[PDB]
RNA sequence: AACUAUUCCAAAAGUUAAACAACUAACUUAACAUGGACUAGCAAUUUCGGUUGGGGUGACC
RNA sequence: CUCGCACACGCUUACAUCAGUAACUAAUAAUAUACUGAUAAUUAACAACCAAUAAACCAAAACAACACUAAAACGUUUAUUAA
RNA sequence: ACGAGCUACCCAUGAGCAGUUUAAAAGAACCAACUCAUCUAUGUGGCAAAAUAGUGAGAAGACUUGUAGGUAGAGGUGAAAA
RNA sequence: ACCAAAGCUAGCUCAACAUACUAAACAAAUACAAAAAUACACCAAAAUAAAAUAAAACAUUCACCUAACAUUAAAGUAUAGGAGAUAGAAAUUUUUAUCCUGACGCUAUAGAGAUAGUACCGUAAGGGAAAGAUGAAAGAAUAAAAUAAAAGUAAAAAAAAGCAAA
């Protein structure tokens, strides 16, 4: 028949919200993806992925968060934040060090002069050193962050051309942007997730994955060790 | 617009009958696709001066893409209609005069 | 036992009885005759007589329409007259391959269209041999009114020409507020076409439209019997009044 | 009104009262007056069901008259 | 063999046998021999002789084409400058 | 195989089926979750005083019947508007315009009993 | 075959020079999307000649 | 000798009283919760039915002191209208 | 066309798990309810179109279970036994 | 002597005609979980029929096959077809009213499935029964009247030896 998705609500809250885990079945009821239910029950923190967001719209200028808390997500690998200023207080996605009780910038504001990157810092990529660490990384400026949110894990701001920045991604494929997009500075939080072993395949079970399947499949041709070389480079940046 | 032909002879109904057709009168074969043809040429009457085709009141042979995309949307061609053929007669009468 | 009439003209004596029967004549008329649609993707034969090939004989040849099917979508737009062609192939167009359902479809565009007569631009999905046909009839205005119903095939082709003729039957005013001199300019090329009153309105009419619309004309709260019996006593009394 | 409901059956629908007019009506909305094409069949089904009986009750009377005309022919 | 038709309820003839054979009047039917056209390098004269011959068919055959062929085919013919009519009545025959 | 046949009732269902035997709706649900009656919507039974009066629930044998003559808008207009009409027509006062006098009543909308919509149950 | 992806020609929207030498072509392609091809995937339809000291193997026709 | 009393779901009068049972139901009888007839009957406090829209709330249930990991069902109050 | 009130897998929403042993609610141990179905004997038109008696395995978990929903035959679903 | 046996009705079948073609019945309730008077919406939609089968297999093909144009001929002709199986026209021709409607149709294993789409069987789509016989009167049941003829039994077990008879 027909459902309907629980990602309904337009109002963003630090509140946990209540969510219903479909395993793997699409919107008529069929089966998408294999392999997918029955996990612990899970609710939903909502995380702000755009680092820069100006409380209110009268004043544009680069502001400051203090972090409170930060918490063990279900539903990503690496773990969050609460941070709070002004009148408002949102989840991101915290990186390595950070802590409780901490301040953190974020700024739309570029120099001549770069800046010394501290962890929670989010910059313009145009406005960190050529070296530094980033994760978070918005792709078109104003459209929030997807790449590089998974625990631990960061890219590199490579090199600046032409007002521009080419990032490298965790896969080491390269990445153009803008100079004009937001990066968070840093490794992301939970850097042992890699190491974590899973004892039991109870513990598997309690992660929503159901096992493969019995039936016995030969190996094909797409089977072997294939050796590419490195796809070229991304570009968002679109020409005139 | 694709032309279609029939594989099967329709057998007759002369009398202003309807044709009695059968499902193998259903197979057809393919003897043109019209979008495939060499595309034919627009004639039109220019009512401004375009700059590389020509003066207003002149009767000029463009592709149908630059006649009917840009010239005739922007009021700097028409039809060659006769109707709108003997209105740039007369203009051309009294254009020569003084 | 048997129906009494044919089952394939109970579609017809049931226009003649009821709410039809009270439709405008000239509109029944129109629905009546259907004229053969112009040949759009079969390519016909222009003589009666055809002489046989293998046979050397002269040989009576008749010319059939080959099924075409429109989607409703096609009612929305104006296609020209064409649609979906429904049918079959053989592979290699060998007759001993294998035979093969297949379909060939209208290649579809997005055009802006300008009417003079409406005044207006309409966003509308057309084919190429709609832009060949009103290139063809030299007007979007004239490929609209100066083609029958058969060969526009739309519903919405058919209420754009019920609009503009409207328009001239009327000499509405409302066309260019502004400037007589371009009305009575657009109104003047038109005049081939221009229609009584009582025509032009229900020229692109489906049957459900025109019989809800004549069951709307006919639409009356029945007549309070205190009035009738009102008038035959006024008649009756006055027929008393007068006989003395 | 006279009506002509899913089923194709030409029925007459009694109206209700309600304190909202009928085009924001959820409920009453969801009602179908019409009848879809496939039902045109059905209903030929019903005349012709409706025809036999009728031709065969006649038929039935018809016969009836006959026998008695044997059993008592007083004219 | 179609024997009843669908459309008409009459019987139906086999085209077949009416492209390879030829009905005369008194019931003999004529045909070609077999493979006449065929490979004539490599025969003899005589025998390419035997071959373009025109033969007449025993009587099991006849009566399996007669069968096998409508009534229309059995009518006399008067053709104009026809071969065959001279051949199409039967003389001299004491059976 | 359950019961096809057998009519649908309340006392068939789950807990959570209630469906009335159908007497009319008193009320609403209010705030509290109880319910309120609306003293509107009570049927409210006219009884007029029977006690001083005379007429019995039967009739006397040897009373007749009598020929039986359905009331007929047309009749109902004799009785009652055709003699005021042709007293003021008579009287050339008759005002083809305005008939309330007579007892038409142009629209239904205003009185308290109409008849086409019908507001009233008995 | 359809369908799912690929690649290409055509269709459709465009864009440039006024092209070059002496005394018309070329290129462009956002999502849809048509006609005709290409390469695969996923598939559709159909079939297992006979003889044989049972069949099969071998042999034969 | 020990599957008892209640509720949900489901069954629908098979329940009750009086009478009858030659035969019909009980896999036999005796007689009767089950066959026959007539006559009655379960009474709301339990249960169903039983408001929306904004706004503050990051902080598990586990005798909950405090924690563990798989990160967790379950509402207050303030405002605006609620016959 | 009709079927997921059986069964396979899901989604919501509820409910159960006593005693003993352990620093421990550790896909630990003993053993009930509960869930399965090892081995034997009965039974074989049977009490039963898969049961009975004994005996067994698991028993805070990849556990059992109620209610309401979903996926449909060229399909679904599958810790593959077609 | 039991078990039984016999009725001739109920209705049906096929055509004719015929007006014209969704019967009857609607007080309330009926598309909430149909039959539940009463609250801010949504609503709606289309895509070629296929195959069994014939071709002694099967691959192109395979009449009829839920699309009005009948009748007499042309004609199973022209044509179309793995030119096989089979399929198959037309031009052109012919057709005189209305009444005389009924029966070399059935009679309860028949004729409708029909006493009824009911019982019952299926979760559902769906499937789908069987059954009647007194007489003018039973407001003539110490009841009166004409078969007592199927198998099965009883009246009446059997007595060496055998296809049971001749
Ligand atoms: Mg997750
Ligand atoms: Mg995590
Ligand atoms: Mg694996
Ligand atoms: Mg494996
Ligand atoms: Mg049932
Ligand atoms: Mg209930
Ligand atoms: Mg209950
Ligand atoms: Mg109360
Ligand atoms: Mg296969
Ligand atoms: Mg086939
Ligand atoms: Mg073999
Ligand atoms: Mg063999
Ligand atoms: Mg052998
Ligand atoms: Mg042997
Ligand atoms: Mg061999
Ligand atoms: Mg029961
Ligand atoms: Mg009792
Ligand atoms: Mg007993
Ligand atoms: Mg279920
Ligand atoms: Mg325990
Ligand atoms: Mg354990
Ligand atoms: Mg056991
Ligand atoms: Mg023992
Ligand atoms: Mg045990
Ligand atoms: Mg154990
Ligand atoms: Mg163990
Ligand atoms: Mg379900
Ligand atoms: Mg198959
Ligand atoms: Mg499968
Ligand atoms: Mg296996
Ligand atoms: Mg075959
Ligand atoms: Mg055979
Ligand atoms: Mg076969
Ligand atoms: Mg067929
Ligand atoms: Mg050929
Ligand atoms: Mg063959
Ligand atoms: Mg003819
Ligand atoms: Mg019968
Ligand atoms: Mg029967
Ligand atoms: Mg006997
Ligand atoms: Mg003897």
């Amino acid at each position: 028949a027909t459902s309907v998705s629980w990602k309904s609500r337009t109002k963003y809250t630090v509140m946990p919200v209540k969510m219903r885990k479909s395993g793997g079945r699409n919107h008529t009821g069929q089966i998408q993806v294999h392999g997918i239910g029955g996990g612990h029950k899970q609710r939903y923190r909502m995380i702000d992925f755009l680092r820069f967001r100006p409380e209110h719209e009268s004043k544009p200028g680069p502001f400051e968060e203090k972090v409170i808390a930060v918490r063990y997500d279900p539903c990503r690998s690496a773990d969050i934040a609460l941070v709070a200023g002004g009148n408002r207080k949102r989840w991101i996605i915290a990186t390595e060090n950070m802590k409780a009780g901490d301040t953190v910038l974020n700024s739309d504001h570029i120099g001549r002069m770069a800046v010394a990157a501290r962890e929670g810092d989010a910059h313009p990529l145009g406005a960190l050193p050529v070296g530094t660490l980033i994760n978070n990384v918005e792709s078109e400026p104003g459209r929030g962050a997807q790449y590089i949110r998974a625990a631990g894990t960061c890219g590199v701001l490579l090199r600046k051309v032409n007002g521009t920045a080419i990032i490298q991604l965790p896969s080491k494929r390269q990445m153009q942007v803008l100079e004009t997009c937001i990066a968070t500075v840093g490794r992301v939080s939970n850097v042992d997730h890699n190491k974590r072993v899973i004892g039991k395949a109870g513990r598997n079970r309690w992660l929503g994955k159901r096992p493969n399947s019995g039936l016995w499949q030969r190996k094909g041709g797409w089977a072997g060790r294939k050796i590419r070389p490195l796809p070229p480079m991304k570009s968002y940046v679109k020409l005139p | 617009t694709v032309i279609v032909e029939r594989w099967w002879k329709v057998p007759l109904a002369g009398e202003g009958r309807k044709p009695r057709l059968h499902r193998r009168h259903r197979v057809y074969k393919l003897v043109e696709d019209t979008k495939h043809r060499p595309k034919d040429n627009l004639e039109l009457v220019l009512t401004q001066s375009v700059e590389e085709l020509g003066v207003r009141g002149d009767l000029v042979s463009v592709k149908k893409s630059v006649g009917r995309n840009r010239l005739l949307p922007q009021g700097l061609a028409v039809y060659a209609s006769p109707e709108n053929k003997k209105l740039f007669e007369e203009e051309k009468l009294l254009r020569q005069e003084g | 036992p048997l129906h009494k009439v044919p089952v394939g003209l109970w579609k017809q004596l049931r226009l003649w009885e009821g709410i039809y029967s009270r439709l405008p004549r000239h509109y029944l008329r129109s629905l009546e005759e259907a004229r053969t649609p112009t040949p759009v993707h079969y390519r016909p034969h222009g003589a009666k007589f055809k002489i046989n090939p293998k046979n050397w004989q002269r040989e009576r040849v008749e010319d059939v329409p080959i099924p075409v099917h429109y989607p409703p979508e096609s009612q929305l737009g104006l296609w020209g007259g064409e649609g979906w062609v429904l049918g079959h192939r053989y592979v290699n167009n060998d007759k001993l391959s294998k035979r093969v359902r297949k379909v060939w479809k209208p290649q579809l565009f997005q055009r802006e269209l300008y009417s003079e007569i409406l005044d207006k631009r309409f966003t509308v999905t057309v084919t190429m041999r709609t832009l060949d046909l009103i290139d063809q009839a030299c007007g979007f205005d004239f490929y609209i009114l100066k083609t029958p119903k058969e060969d526009l095939c739309s519903k919405f082709g058919m209420d754009l020409k019920r609009g503009m003729l409207l328009r001239l039957a009327r000499q509405d005013p409302q066309l260019h507020p502004d400037d007589p001199a371009r009305r009575a300019a657009i109104y003047d090329r038109y005049k081939a076409f221009v229609i009584p009153e009582a025509e032009a309105e229900w020229v692109g009419l489906t049957l459900d439209e025109a019989v809800e619309k004549q069951r709307l004309l006919e639409e009356k709260d029945p007549i309070p019997l205190f009035k009738i019996f009102v008038e035959e006593l006024l008649g009756q009394l006055q027929q008393q009044a007068l006989s003395e | 009104a006279w009506r002509r409901d899913i089923f194709g059956r030409i029925i007459w629908h009694k109206f209700k009262q309600w304190p909202i007019p009928w085009y924001l009506n959820k409920k009453y909305n969801r009602k179908r007056f019409f009848a879809m094409p496939y039902v045109e069949r059905f209903v030929r089904m019903r005349i012709e069901k409706q025809a036999r009986i009728k031709a065969r009750k006649r038929s039935l009377e018809r016969k009836k008259e006959k026998f008695l005309q044997e059993k008592f022919p007083h004219l | 063999v179609t024997y009843f038709s669908s459309r008409k309820g009459k019987r139906k003839t086999v085209k077949a046998v009416i492209y390879r054979f030829l009905r005369l009047h008194s019931g003999l039917w004529l045909r070609r021999k077999a493979g006449y056209k065929k490979k004539l390098w490599k025969k003899t004269a005589a025998r390419k002789r035997r071959l373009r011959e025109f033969v007449f068919c025993n009587k099991t055959q006849s009566k399996l084409l007669d069968k096998m062929t409508t009534s229309f085919w059995k009518r006399r013919n008067w053709y104009a400058d026809d071969p065959y009519q001279k051949y199409q009545d039967r003389t001299n025959l004491k059976v | 195989g359950a019961d096809r046949m057998s009519k649908w009732t309340s006392k068939r269902g789950p807990r959570t089926f209630c469906k009335g035997r159908g007497a009319k709706g008193t009320g609403f649900h209010g705030r509290d979750g109880k319910f309120v009656q609306i003293k509107e919507m009570i049927p409210e039974l006219v009884v007029p005083e029977l006690a001083g009066f005379k007429l019995k629930p039967y009739v006397n044998y040897r009373a007749p019947e009598g020929t039986d003559t359905p009331l007929t808008a047309k009749q109902l207009f004799l009785e009652t508007a055709a003699p005021a009409i042709e007293k003021d027509f008579k009287a050339g006062t008759f005002d083809p315009e305005h008939l309330e006098k007579y007892g038409f009543e142009p629209t239904q909308e205003g009185k308290l009993f109409q008849l086409y919509p019908k507001n009233f149950p008995r």
